[PDB]
């Protein structure tokens, strides 16, 4: 529950660029794929349980 | 206390593609 962005699935560290105004990160298929966490800035990757 | 002092006069002009923001933090 990243800042009220719920969901499941598996935290990665990413090398993404996030803009640093935007929280969220989403696919063609609008599933949200990357979140920052918002108490150390880094940039997580979402991906869902195998 | 204000007193007018401007009055500024308008015109018209043609915007090309500005105005462009980010919807949301996505
Ligand atoms: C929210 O609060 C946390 C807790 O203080 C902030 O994390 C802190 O961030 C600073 C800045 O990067 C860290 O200082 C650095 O520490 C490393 C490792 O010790 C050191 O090598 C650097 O020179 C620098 O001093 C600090 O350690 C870190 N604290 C914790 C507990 O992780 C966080 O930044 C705050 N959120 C925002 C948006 O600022």
């Amino acid at each position: 529950n990243f800042n009220g962005l719920t969901g499941t699935g598996v935290l990665t560290e990413s090398n993404k660029k996030f803009l640093p105004f935007q929280q969220f990160g989403r696919d063609i298929a609008d599933t949200t794929d990357a979140v920052r966490d918002p108490q150390t800035l880094e940039i997580l990757d979402i991906t869902p349980c195998s | 206390q204000c007193v007018n002092l401007i009055t500024r006069t308008q015109s018209y002009t043609n915007s090309f593609t500005r105005g462009v923001y980010y919807p949301d933090k996505v």
